[PDB]
This record gives C-alpha cells, sequence and structure tokens, in this order.
RNA sequence: GCAAGACUAAAACUCAAAUGAAUUGACGGGGGCCCGCACAAGCGGUGGAGCAUGUGGUUUAAUUCGAUGCAACGCGAAGAACCUUACCUGGCCUUGACAUACUAGAAACUUUUCAGAGAUGGAUUGGUGCCUUCGGGAACCUAGAUACAGGUGCUGCAUGGCUGUCGUCAGCUCGUGUCGUGAGAUGUUGGGUUAAGUCCCGCAACGAGCGCAACCCUUUUCCUUACUUGCCAGCAUUUCGGAUGGGAACUUUAAGGAUACUGCCAGUGACAAACUGGAGGAAGGCGGGGACGACGUCAAGUCAUCAUGGCCCUUACGGCCAGGGCUACACACGUGCUACAAUGGUCGGUACAAAGGGUUGCUACACAGCGAUGUGAUGCUAAUCUCAAAAAGCCGAUCGUAGUCCGGAUUGGAGUCUGCAACUCGACUCCAUGAAGUCGGAAUCGCUAGUAAUCGCGGAUCAGAAUGCCGCGGUGAAUACGUUCCCG
C-alpha cells in the first residue's frame, strides 16, 4: 500500500470464478431455438455443446 | 491514521462494481487496459458536461457504456451528432461495436463527484475556501442528505505552509458497512500548486443486504 | 518511467514480433533429427547471427499506465500502485477485499 | 493474567491404563509432538519393571513418584500439590536421561527401579532441597 | 563601631515591560486506581560454528539511488548473466527515441549482401497499395524550419495523493438550562461492572454526534434445492479396478435457510447492572479467526510509481550502442537456514492430507542413462487428464558414544538444462575430498491451545534463478500462585 517502504502494509485482494452445469435431455424442437432466442446477460458467459 | 476507501470496503457488501463483464485469464488484461483507456478518454472529453458515473459492460462481443450526467442535452448534442461521434470513437478505441446510453441525474446536489468538482472550480476561481465549503455543505443539506463532510488540503489562500480544513453537518457513520456513503476526490490546480478536495455524503442505511441490492 | 525506456520497450517488442517466424523455423530445423548434422549446424549459426533484440528473453514487463518495471501482476497488466488505486475505485470486475 | 483466574487444562486419561499420572508423564517425556515415541518409551519401561519385579505397573509408579516427591521449594512456603508432581517428573526424566543404556525405555525402567530403593540423582536432588530448606 | 560592618542615601545609563490572582493544557526521577506475554511460572530460540541475505565501513573506473531508535537493516526489489540499469570506460546523434503546429516529396512495406563490437553507414530486389464530388485526399514514411520536446537533475522544509507510528489505545465533541466580572466550569464527576464513555445507580443539570458493539467474510450442528466430470448403502455382471448396468441412500460440491437469546433451574450482588454453579444442546455467557483503525502527534516517509509550484541543462544533466559494475573484502552489526546426534543415522517393506497451478503449458506409458535428463507417445481449455512421490508415522535389520555409518562447508574431476550467450556471475546431477562444530558469557527474543514445537506441500515474481515473502494441511505439549518490582 505504501509507495516506498512498508513491507507489512499490504492489502489482500481476491477474485472468485463460479461455474454451473446444466443438462437438457429429450430436447423438443422448440427447445433449441428458444435457447438461442434467450438473451445474454453481462457478466455471465455461456457455452453450449450438442 | 489512514482510512480505508469507503467504496472499496463496500464493493461487495452494498455497492455494485463499475465494470460488469467476464473474461478468461488471457483476455482479462487487454479488456481491463482498454476499459481504463475508455474511462480516461471520456473523462477528458466530458469535463464540462457534469458526468459522475461511467459503467462499462461487455455483454456479447460488444460494449455498452452508460454515462450518468446532469447535462443530458449537452451530452446528447443538438441533433444527436455528439452521441454517434462518441459511439464511433469508442468503437475505434475498444475494437468492438459500442452503444452509449445516458442516465440523467435529477438530484445533482446528492452526487459526491459533482460537489467536489464545483468546489474545485471555485477554488481555482479563487473564492475563499471557507465560504465555498460552507455554501456547498448548506446546499447539500438543503437538498436532503442526512450528512456531508467536506475537506480541503494544501496551500490554502496561498500560504507558505499547507494545512487541512474540514466541515461536517449531519451524520457520517463510516464504520457501518451497510451505510450508503458516496465519496469523491478532486484536484484544484492554482498558481501556487495543488489543493486536494474530498467529499463524503451519507444517504441512509441500505436494508436487505446484497440480496436486496440485486448484484 | 522515462519516455526513452518506454520507447525502448516498444522497439524491442516490434523487433521480436517481426523476427518471430524465422526463429521458430530455425529452432525446428535444429531439433529435426532427420535433418543432417550440417543442416543443424548452419541453422544454429544463422540463429546466432540473428539480431539480439529478436530474443524474447530481453523483454521486461512494465505497467501499462506508468511503465514501472517492478511488481507487475501478469493477470491485470498493471503495477501495484495503479492496481491498488483502480481496484479501490471499483473499475476491476470481481476483485474485492479478501478475508477468511 | 491480572484480572482473571484461568482454569487448569484437564488431560485425558491414558487409553491403555486409564491413568492421568501416566498420561502426564508421557506429556513430560514427549518432544515436538512425537507422541508415539514417548508412548513406546513409557510402555517399554512399564513392562520392564513388571518383569524385573512382578508388581502392578501403575501402583509401582505411584509409589516411586511419592518417594521422589519433594515437600518444599526454595523464603519457606508449602508447595501446592500439582507443582510437587510436576517437579518430581522433571527430576525423574532429567536424571534418567543421563544413564548409559541402549534405549530410553530401558534407562527409564532402570532408574525407576533404582529410585524404588532410594538410589538415584533425583533422590539426591531431593536431599539437596531438604538441606537448603534446613538452611532457611 | 576595635573590626566585620550598620544607618542616612543619589545620578548618569538602559528596556517596554517587570508583576499579582485565577483558567485550559502539557510535564514531573509527585500520589492513588486500572489494563497489556509487562513481569512472575513454563516451552523453545538469538548472542558461540558454517552458510544465505541486508546494512556500515573500506576499496574501486564504477562499486547507481533511496530507507536510519522503538517505527532503517530477507526494506522499495512479487525474483541484476545481456535486458532490467538509473553507474563507469569507449564509440555515436542533435527539433531529437516521443507530441502539436507549418512547408514539400513519397504507399507503407520487401529481398540479397558488404564494413563494423554494435549503434550505424553503403549497395541491392520485389511491391507501390485504400477511398474518392475522383484536380486530391486517409494512414504511413522521408527531407527542411521554429515554437519546442526531453531530464530517475534539485527542493517531501512549497504541495496533492498514498503510508508508518502511538494503538484496536478509549476516548473526542455539540445544543438549551444553571455558577463565575471573566477565560471557563457543569454535564463527561461520584459508587459498582465490563474487552470497551459496555451497562446500572446517585447527582443543577436536561439532551445529542463520531468512536466501542452490530451489520460483512470464514469455521463448528441440522434442514431444503441441486445429482455430473463427483458418490456407492441395496441389486446384478465382473478381467476384482464404481470396472459395467444401475441407484439418489451416504461423503462431497454450493446456494438459500434454522439455531444461542442468561432461553430454563439454583445461589449471590442492591433489591439493579451484573457474577458464580447445573441441565439440555454440536456449541453457554465475547464459541474461534479475519477485515474494519475516532479527535490527533511526529516539518515522520515518498519529487525514483504518478501528478504538481518553483530552481537548473539544451551538440547535453537529453537520446543510441558494446564491454564492465551493482556479486569487490584486513573488518563490525541485524534477520535467517543447517548442525553438534541414539527421542538418532542408514537400508528394506508398508499407511494417512489440505490448498493451489497447467495450452508458448502440465504430461500417463514405453525405451536409454547411476543420475540430473533425452527420445517416441497418450489425455487434458480440466470435480473428467496431470503436477504428485506427501513427510514425520508403523514393522524388520544394522550402527554402540566415536569428531563416529554425526555434520556437510570447501576444493579437484566429469556432466544436464534454460538461454544469442552461464569467465567475471545460474540452477541441478555423478565420482572423489570431508572444514568448523561436543549445545554456546554478559545480555536478549517469541509464545496462554489445535497455540508453541516439529514435518512436509503449493503460489506470486519468473526463459532460467528462494534458506526470503504469502498460503496449506499432518503430529501435537508445558505453565499461569499473583501484581511486590521492569516496560508501556
Amino acid at each position: 500500500t505504501s509507495p516506498h517502504v512498508n513491507k507489512d502494509a499490504r492489502d489482500q485482494y481476491e477474485i472468485r470464478t463460479y461455474k454451473r452445469l446444466i443438462d437438457i435431455v429429450q430436447p423438443t424442437d422448440k427447445t433449441v431455438d428458444a435457447l438461442m432466442k434467450l438473451d445474454l446477460a453481462a457478466g455471465v458467459d455461456v457455452q453450449i455443446a450438442l | 491514521g489512514q482510512k480505508v476507501h469507503p467504496i472499496g470496503i463496500r464493493l461487495g457488501v452494498v455497492k455494485r462494481h463499475n465494470a460488469n463483464w467476464y473474461a478468461n485469464p488471457k483476455q482479462y488484461a487487454e479488456y481491463l487496459l482498454k476499459d481504463l483507456q475508455v474511462r480516461e478518454f471520456l473523462t477528458k472529453k466530458l469535463k464540462n458536461a457534469m458526468v459522475s458515473n461511467i459503467l462499462i459492460e461487455r455483454p456479447s462481443g460488444a460494449a455498452k457504456v452508460t454515462i450518468s450526467t446532469a447535462r443530458p442535452g449537452i451530452v446528447i448534442g443538438k441533433k444527436g451528432e455528439d452521441i454517434e461521434k462518441l459511439q464511433r470513437e469508442l468503437t475505434n478505441i475498444m475494437g468492438v461495436p459500442a452503444q452509449v446510453s445516458i442516465n440523467e441525474i435529477d438530484r445533482p446536489d446528492l452526487d459526491a463527484r459533482l460537489v467536489a468538482e464545483a468546489i474545485a472550480s471555485q477554488l481555482e476561481k479563487r473564492v475563499m475556501f471557507r465560504r465555498a465549503m460552507k455554501r456547498a455543505v448548506q446546499n447539500t443539506m438543503r437538498a436532503g442528505a442526512k450528512g456531508i463532510k467536506v475537506e480541503v488540503s494544501g496551500r490554502l489562500g496561498g500560504a507558505e505552509i499547507a494545512r487541512t480544513e474540514w466541515y461536517r453537518e449531519g451524520r457520517v457513520p463510516l464504520h457501518t458497512l451497510r451505510a450508503d456513503i458516496d465519496y469523491a476526490t478532486m484536484r484544484a490546480e492554482t498558481t501556487y500548486g495543488t489543493i486536494g478536495v474530498k467529499v463524503w455524503i451519507f444517504r441512509g442505511e441500505i436494508l436487505g443486504g446484497m440480496k436486496q441490492v440485486m448484484n | 518511467a522515462k519516455k526513452g525506456m518506454i520507447n525502448r520497450e516498444l522497439k524491442r517488442e516490434k523487433t521480436v514480433a517481426k523476427y518471430a517466424a524465422k526463429r521458430a523455423e530455425l529452432k525446428a530445423t535444429i531439433a529435426n533429427v532427420n535433418a543432417s548434422d550440417e543442416e543443424r549446424f548452419e541453422a544454429m549459426l544463422k540463429l546466432q547471427a540473428l539480431p539480439r533484440n529478436a530474443s524474447p528473453v530481453r523483454l521486461r514487463n512494465r505497467c501499462g499506465l506508468t511503465g514501472r518495471p517492478h511488481g507487475y501482476f501478469r493477470k491485470f497488466g498493471l503495477s501495484r500502485n495503479k492496481l491498488r488505486d483502480t481496484v479501490m475505485q471499483g473499475d476491476v470486475p470481481g476483485v474485492v477485499k479478501a478475508s477468511w | 493474567p491480572r484480572r482473571r483466574v484461568v482454569a487448569a487444562r484437564e488431560i485425558l486419561p491414558d487409553p491403555k491404563f486409564s491413568s492421568q499420572t501416566i498420561a502426564k508423564f508421557m506429556n513430560h517425556v514427549m518432544q515436538d509432538g512425537k507422541k508415539s515415541i514417548a508412548e513406546s518409551i513409557v510402555y517399554g519401561a512399564l513392562e520392564r519393571v513388571q518383569e524385573k519385579n512382578k508388581v502392578d505397573p501403575v501402583e509401582f509408579f505411584e509409589t516411586t513418584l511419592e518417594k521422589v516427591r519433594p515437600m518444599v521449594e526454595v523464603v519457606p512456603m508449602e508447595v501446592r500439590p500439582s507443582r510437587r508432581t510436576a517437579l518430581a517428573m522433571r527430576w525423574l526424566v532429567d536424571a534418567a536421561a543421563k544413564r548409559s543404556e541402549k534405549t530410553m525405555a530401558l534407562r527409564l525402567a532402570g532408574e525407576l527401579l533404582d529410585a524404588a530403593e532410594g538410589k538415584g540423582a533425583a533422590i539426591k536432588k531431593r536431599e539437596d532441597v531438604h538441606r537448603m530448606a534446613e538452611a532457611n
């Protein structure tokens, strides 16, 4: 934290990454097109695998 | 002693982040550097438009910049030319298409940044600092805050020895994590050097926690 | 840092980027078992004859805002002073004070 | 402390003999958390004394402890009972350390048997405390 | 007047004060009360040896600069072979490596060489592009001109911002009403109690804010939702490996909740605040840890992160390059690591973790090598593959108190890897060598429970380079009578 010399003066920061997994089984035809119609919210990244 | 940053200590408690996007560890640094460049450029360009907050989002391969301003007409322009020019420059800087959005502040006297900017402008225009401080504090208290503290530091009045003077009316519970406290810092550049201005404004205690705040 | 040092860093980055391909080609040729010992030897001589600034080991990470050469934190690309200031302002997504 | 009275920390009985005295002796012997080595040392000596006289290990140990127990410190004043036992164990481990034999367990058993007849450096130090108490 | 001296008693000259009483602070080698690993009681250290690291000094062409009692000295530096680099030697450039403003010409770019230590300089190829109201424009480069750029040069005693410290100390204030000519006082004192100006009583006082506490994170018990890449109680098949059908029970993963509040009983204190003992409960009186640091002090630290007033340089105090130095060595000091052995050393067999990292990366397996490693090859963008062997531990054999089958410094000889390049000056492997060291004076340091002690594992910085720093788990103690003295 200090600009020149204080070794014991530190700030401790952290960052967390959260993950979720979702499975879709027996997908109807409307399911897929609904999934691309679904909006994307900032701050959440989505990966879809077929 | 030294005090923790009022917004930093509450960034995860009752406050929202100014940047809302996700990036993998490889792209995090590039995204952050471009965001900082965007913030600096906007701050330089909109100096006289009363802009306090800038929120940057990256929803999907694009960018959205929300500007909180008290001069929406000046920011927008006569016929919308300014906003489209701003979109062009932001897209050029950021490498992706960018959308500018405007959020109008209806109570400028309850915004910490605007008060500090006004006080610094007066100090540069060499009004006496105690009059400036008392006027700003009274104006905010009339506007309806539950407390405001104003501090100025430096070569006040041109004296050879610097000093610090502060003024407070109302309640400022700095140690309450759930209190809503806006904080701002600014510089006045006078012929005799730099004068620092700090402003705290208290607007009541938020209840329900971050669940209520809806992160 | 100084403008001269920042420009030096920029020039070294440009040289490395310019010479990236041939260096990899020569290194692969040197590693090639099927290639002749002579092929590997002249490959090594050409590699040694390449300019010094083409070597990535001469690049030093500097803060993207001030150019400071100490305390880099690869993840953010900023030195410790600017990282502290910007995190405490709240412009870094996800970073909060840590307690456990 | 200054204002509070801190309670003594109760130690669990030894899982093999249910003897807090044996557990305390093991804790006195143990160094840097190596409980297994101290357990082996103490149990080996307890088995050795049992073979060399067929007596109960617990009773033989309490009797020797009471023999090597002092009565006074140093200004004369009456030592509280816990410190008596704590000081006796320290003497019994220190003096046992200085004998010459293959293992610590054998040294401990040997000097336990020696002290049972009043012959040992711990009892000599006890007589030294008696003399310097007569001095005061 | 014997004497020592007494009595009467000026002026020149010089200053703008000298004094009395009372008020608020501060201080006292003044007095009471109180707290804190402050002492006392304990367990381990330092001061002694070898090595690592920082500082002073000395030396040097240079050994770049800053930090100096506690609160500088494994500090800035989360990582100096070139680079970094700010220092030295020598070689080069001058509107400049970089900006704006003006004037002209060119696409920009690209190939091959030559001289040179390199910076640079000279020849040598291809290409000559994008819009266009298309008379030119967009980048980009080259040439000229001057306003200027540039400066880790000076001032932290001109400043902003940021930080240390007293100290996680418990205090710091304001408005009406009373007393005093007044500055001021009262409230905020007095009696108990507490980790706390925490709470309760009396009291010319009656009322409020910032501080304390709580709101935030993590750990301990249970419930709901969720069932894969994680799990396997019951069934079935098994090459005996959750391996395979299968199951949603359990562990776990991670979001939301519930619970603890002197709630119940007994005794005390005032009869209050409280305090002591007991049941139930995973947990009992603040359950454990973290973050959060009031009014203020030190002309405390930083112009070398950055910004900034003023001062200074402009063929140089600016810019480019190669080599050297920051790693020196008669010495002194601080912080550490490894030992002096049997509660141990070596050899063989065999168990039990947590957290974290991995696509310019981590690598199963096979072959080669004594080994550091090399080659082929496989999986992994990861609860899926991998780093990875946990170590101390247990069982068996041997060594028998010896400078040793302890210790592992130093030196000789062979190598591997990173890198354009390990001479100055890298890490690691093998053979040989086998130093001091026998538990360390005066003095001095840390720690009150999953703590001290001891054992291993991971990460940031990073091509390579931790005994430092920041984290993770395993095993797991001793002692607290008390405030008489030491410190705050």
